[PDB]
RNA sequence: GAUGUUAGGAGGGCAAAUCCGCCGAAUUUAAGCAUAUAAUUAAGCGGAAGAAAAGAAAAUAACUAUGAUUCCUUUAGUAACG
RNA sequence: UGUAGGAGACCGAUAGCAAACAAGUACCGUGAGGGAAAGAUGAAAUAGUACUCAGGAAUGAGCAAUUAAAUAGUACCUGAAA
RNA sequence: UCUUAACCCACUCGUCUUGAAACACGGACCAAGGAGUCUAGCAAAUGUGCAAGUGUAUAUGAUUCUUUAAACAUUUUACGCA
RNA sequence: AUACUGACGUGCAAAUCGUUCAUUUCAAUCACGUUUAGGGGCGAAAGACUAAUCGAAAAGCCUAUUAGCUGGUUAUUUUCGA
RNA sequence: ACAUCUCCCUAGUGCAGAUCUUGGUGGAAGUAGCAACUAUUCAAAUGAGAACUUUGAAGACUGAAGUGGAGAAGGGUUUCUUGUCAACUGUGAUUGAACAAGAGUUAGCCGCUCCUAAGGGAUAGCUGAAAAGUGUUUAAAGGGGUCCCCGUCUCAAAAGGGAAACAGGUUGAUAUUCCUGUGCCAAUAGUAUUAUGAGUUAGAUGGUAACAUAUAUAUAAAUGAACUCCUUUACAUAGGCUUUAC
RNA sequence: AAUUCAAAAAUUUGUUUUGUAGCAAUAGUAAUUCGUAAUUAUCCGAAGUGGUAAGGACUAUCCUUGAAAAAAGGAGGGAACGGCUUUGUGCUUUGCUACUCUUAAUACUUGUAUGAGCGUACCAACAACCGCAUCAGGUCUCCAAGGUUAACAGCCUCUGGUUA
RNA sequence: AGCACAGUCUUAACGAUGGAUGUCUUGGUUCCUACAGCGAUGAAGGCCGCAGCAAAAUGCGAUACGCAAUGAAAAUUGCAGUGACUGAAUCAUCAGAAUGCUGAAUGUAAACUACACCAAUUCCCUGGGAAUAGUGGUACUCCUACAGAAA
């Protein structure tokens, strides 16, 4: 919707933040990854 | 079997009375000294309809017997009574319609 | 909250604030638009802070 | 007709009947009667049962952070007197 | 970069002033980071750990000062009393637990259990 | 008996393997099933401890008598119930 | 049971704790809940594929090249059958 | 050894079934997994020790204490069965 | 949702498509909020409906329930054999 | 790393089958099939490569009961710019709701926020082993006046009630929200000054009446307690008629 | 309305001139030039149809009569009532006349004396939802152009959208 | 620069496909031994955070992949930085100090960062000077004490 409650909005942001792929320099020293369309957050 | 149709009607779920537009209960002016020892005269200000029953309800005003000013009750209306009629209540009240 | 930002900005920089608008971003950070008063002119003060 | 019990009727789903739940974080706070399926929320008690072994193991002590219990461990073995320090170098 | 023991001697005003100064520096490092600069990005870690050290010294100093004020008195604030277990706190004092009725005391005094040997 | 943001304190919840109170089935067995059986079990609900409960004779014996409680070995698949 | 030790005529990755791996995770369910798969280069990657040639690019080839071994090339042990 | 030939012979296995090559059922293929066990109590058989006895129970005792959570030991009416 | 027993019927869909058709100011339709829960609810009553689940919902446990019945039930040689 | 046949202890010990389990794999097979929704063509650009990327030109369709604007539930960064093509985008694909890198959501006035309704959850009791079931049923219970008077608490509307905002402009992506203009609404403490008008030498006038009257930078100001009595808030359906706006 | 002139009262009626009534043209839009931002010119005289929406006044219908409060307002009532100075115990008697209201501004003290927090992207299905998915399914509300016409039907057209 | 029919079937060698087999094993397992309760002094649990470059897992809590102190003790490194010549870098120990919002959750609430009421509150300086709308308190039941109200 247009509207949200603040906890819900913050959580949606948290999930979005969680998605972000593994940092490229780290690999020089993933398996779990939300994709929006076919894999709903549900919460 | 299962619970029969008659039994279900009682059980306090959906079959509760259709409250919403009812105007409040019809019950006479409660007993006191002023009525018991005499008469009190009141004013019928209005006759109003009721979604539950065929009889109309009668809006009756008294003036309070121990405090200043007017207090309103709801009496059930006798036939042939009218708005602006004086209604009298009590031991000494005269035999006349709607007293 | 807006009041705290306005006080804070005046303490931290030479800025005086005409109106402060705020919003909560998706990322979890607050974004405050602080509209400057004509008491000073933003460009120099901005240049000094960065 | 065209609202039919299978696919037509599945289309008509709108409005979750559970939300987040403060005490569980598991999306099972039933909105209409204000109550959590997975903890009973306004009730004080947790809402365990002995029938669900699986439910107990997926939310028992030691699954979580253990923010005070962890710190207390080792204390028994050391048995230091309270508020004391080791003597300086 | 600075180390705890050098801090511990210092007056409280000076200690607080130093903390405020480090905070301002830390803010400056962040402002640099927010801009396109990369150059001093490593230095912020040092400053922050130093900030933490300064805070630890001041809080500890206050705690000692507060305990020193609330010597004796039988009525410290709850926080400064023992942080032993709830089960321990509820429990009897050993002195109380030990104590015994006078006749029992008389009995123990008269007939103590004793050490003895045999042929 | 009320009343008090009066002064000092306490209880609530989590955790259960062992532990203590309740409350309480049925699948089952009987080649069916109704009493019995499953079982003073499972589920339900309350409460503790490093162990708990029990405990200092309104006991057993019928002997040359024993002698708080618990547990083991046993009596014993017996007396007995059905 | 929780936690810490010690063990074994126990299992050996389709087994054994469901779970040797970022497992009560991913994933599914309105929900109570249900609930996985997936270990192995080499002695050493502080040996992880330089260089040339053909390619738009993937890639390929080499008179070129790490290794004892690359038909060990990151699908990395062995490598059966269909 | 394998390979085709050639003469002669030769029906889908498993399966329940009086009687299956069956117009009975199960089997597309392959790989790995995959089913008469363990305890209790009883019996006979047979082995083994002792023999009107037998078993050393629980337990105690030991310069027994990696193995050993086993072995060893048991002052001239305990109990089982006989 | 009547008829075409039309299209599709390894669908465009675990009930869809075309044409035909019934319904439109009221015993009218919709939204959202709200109420009632499993031998229970609800039913202008079909044993209908209660999230693709209904002559007794869904979930887990008692529970590896139970089955005089079906299927399966794994190397060789040798001897006697219903 | 492996044996043990010298002897012998020990076992989750030997498979073709269980519509077995699990994992893999064929013939069927380059087949069934990729059929709704009127339909596309020419030239140019980009690029390794264009029937389905972009641009122009045609031809067409949707046809204000719209594939147009807005919005609700649900989704949740899907938005935008810049990259860009491992996989996906059931044909192709330089496209893209995919992937990568950054970026974006600004309110006293629009909402929520406040009120109560169908109702919910609690307090007093009382039951009940408890869990719970009930909601004033034996209440010393929450507020208002200044010792008197009212009197369950609390949640329940993003479409009921409801203090106040509009126009133009502006960005890659927001705007009744930013910018410019213009307003409006709500607060606006005590004390002292000032200025604004009233009334007074403790409360104005007019009007026969229905009723009217403060135009001060501002219509500010027209004594009033307890206690009362109203009203607005605030309401169905049908049918026509009429007025204004677009 | 302001203004003008003519006829008035110790401040009116008649006639003229203005202003898109202020907001308002500086803002929009269609044009027109010159730089390569700047100017100029335009922006208004009559009327009909009745498609929408609101209102008004109503009439009829009902064995159906069509929420509540928060909040606000009005009235009845008549409690309370100069200021300053002062003897005596808020009260009493003496002496004096600029006082009581009320907006707005200002200054000073009083915690820092004006506007809290939260929502605001985008889709809303044609690919962003649900239906195991880019699924011919299902999913709430407002806006409603021209011709034909009883017609918000059906046919074709403009705005806008598309040519998948 | 010639020759082979094709298909179908079978055979062998060399391959693909696949992950069985064998070999491992920082895991499981069972038994034995040992201790063994946390909480209004705010737990378990959940959220929300926190890194120079940082997603999860891990760790930790606005001092935030760690602070102090003690014992080891020279490096730590993917880049960047920071370090010795021993309270500096790294571990381990872990008692001091610190421990967001919640959650029994306890001021009223709850799909709310909504709402009360009473204290204004805090720091520095040796009795003063500064800050800040910030910070505390205020559940239900009970017990001992006390209080002023009633018989």
């Amino acid at each position: 919707g247009s509207i949200k409650r603040f906890r819900l909005k913050q959580r949606l942001g948290k999930c979005r933040r969680q998605n972000r792929p593994v940092p490229h320099w780290y690999r020089l020293k993933n398996t779990k990854r939300r994709h929006w369309r076919r894999t709903k957050l549900g919460l | 079997g299962r619970v029969i149709r008659g039994q279900r009607k009682g059980r306090g779920s959906i079959f509760k009375s259709h409250n919403h537009h009812r105007k409040g209960a019809a019950k006479l002016r409660h007993l006191d000294y002023c009525e018991k020892k005499g008469y009190i005269k009141g004013l019928v200000k209005d006759i109003i309809h009721d979604p539950g029953r065929g009889a109309p309800l009668a809006k009756v005003i008294f003036k309070r017997t121990e405090k200043y000013g007017k207090k309103e009750e709801l009496i059930i209306a006798s036939e042939g009574m009218f708005t602006g009629q004086y209604i009298s209540c009590g031991t000494k009240a005269p035999l006349s319609v709607g007293n | 909250n807006k009041k705290n930002i306005k006080k804070s900005v005046k303490n931290l920089f030479g800025i005086e604030c005409d109106k402060v608008n705020v919003l909560n971003t998706l990322n979890g950070d607050k974004k405050a638009y602080v509209r400057l008063s004509g008491e000073h002119d933003a460009l120099e003060v901005a240049n000094k802070i960065g | 007709g065209k609202a039919g019990k299978g696919t037509g009727s599945f289309g008509k789903r709108n409005g979750k009947t559970h939300f987040l739940c403060l005490r569980c974080g598991k999306r099972s706070y039933h909105l209409q009667k204000k109550k959590c399926a997975s903890c009973g929320y306004p009730s004080a008690k947790k809402r365990r049962f002995n029938w669900s072994v699986k439910a107990k193991r997926r939310n028992t002590t030691g699954t979580g952070r253990c923010r005070y219990i962890k710190t207390l461990r080792r204390k028994l073995k050391n048995k230091f007197t309270e508020g004391s320090t080791p003597k300086p170098k | 970069n600075v180390k705890a023991y050098e801090l511990r001697t210092l007056k409280k005003k000076e200690l607080l002033d130093k903390l405020d100064e480090l905070k301002k520096e830390l803010s400056g490092l962040r402002i640099s980071k927010a801009l396109g600069n990369s150059a001093k990005n490593s230095k912020i870690h040092g400053v922050r750990k130093n900030v933490a050290r300064v805070l630890t010294v001041y809080n500890q100093k206050r705690k000692m000062e507060l305990r020193q004020l609330y010597k004796n008195k039988k009525f410290k604030p709850y926080n400064l009393r023992k942080k032993l277990t709830k089960n321990k706190r509820l429990q009897l004092s050993p002195k109380q637990k030990a104590a015994m009725t006078l006749r029992q005391k008389k009995k123990v005094q008269n007939f103590p259990q004793r050490k003895y040997l045999v042929v």
